[PDB]
């Protein structure tokens, strides 16, 4: 429908997919991303092209489009 | 060696200007000695007085921390981790200095920058098995300051063991 499919690499070293919207917010990106693999959200550094993405952004903001590749690192040393 | 072949290969992939990630596999106190650390919500700072400082005592931390402050007053606005924070650099700094506050990886950041070193984070399951390294600084494993990250929010310090030196 009005899903792509995208790419994370984590800190773990998982190259993930992910079905979005390219007018996601990071926010909610950041939430498929807790649903999938459990990290919460108020943890997440996602990156694409050296940049960390901010969570009032869409990912079309950052023209990011179908199987693009992002990163996502969480910060170590906080609750969860 | 294949120990020294193991640590020279590790493969770091820069994700953003001065931090990188590995995802070497190994048990850390097979290539690294272990110096525990308190529970007492310093272990960040004490790690790293652990490794920086002379005649570390359980107090020796607080000089870490206002290492931490001077750092936080020339980088906090321009870290990225610190969008995570969410607050003003003079609000960071109270929370930040109060008793037995959690460090993490935005102080191992900026104190890279401060210190002149090289802070790599390795991160491990409950069986001390390595999951990942975040890597701050450009530096390599064998002049870094290893840290060792378990449990969410504890640090102990790493010292590479003698005959991988
Ligand atoms: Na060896």
């Amino acid at each position: 429908d009005d899903k792509m499919q995208i790419f994370v690499k984590t800190l773990t070293g998982k190259t993930i997919t992910l079905e979005v919207e390219p007018s996601d917010t990071i926010e909610n990106v950041k939430a498929k991303i807790q649903d999938k693999e459990g990290i919460p959200p108020d943890q997440q550094r996602l990156i694409f092209a050296g940049k960390q993405l901010e969570d009032g952004r869409t990912l079309s903001d950052y023209n990011i489009q179908k199987l693009s590749l992002l990163y996502l690192v969480w910060r170590l040393g906080v609750p969860w | 060696g294949p120990g020294m072949d193991f640590l020279r290969s590790l493969d770091w992939t820069q994700v953003i200007a001065g931090q990188y990630v590995s995802n070497p596999r190994f048990n850390i106190s097979d290539y690294f000695e272990i110096v525990r650390q308190p529970g007492d919500g310093n272990c960040f700072y004490h790690s790293i007085a652990e490794l920086t400082m002379p005649n570390k005592t359980d107090h020796s931390y607080h000089y870490i921390k206002r290492l931490t402050e001077s750092a936080a007053r020339k980088y906090y606005q321009e870290e990225p981790e610190a969008r995570l924070v969410g607050l003003s650099l003079e609000d960071y700094l109270k929370r930040m200095l109060s008793d037995n506050e959690w460090g993490s990886t935005l102080e191992a950041s900026m104190l890279a920058k401060e210190m002149g070193i090289t802070i790599i984070i390795w991160t491990v399951a409950a069986s001390d098995e390595v999951e990942a390294g975040i890597k701050f600084g450009d530096g390599d494993v064998f002049t870094a300051v290893n840290l060792l990250h378990s449990g969410q929010t504890h640090f102990d310090a790493l010292r590479i063991l003698p005959q991988f030196e």
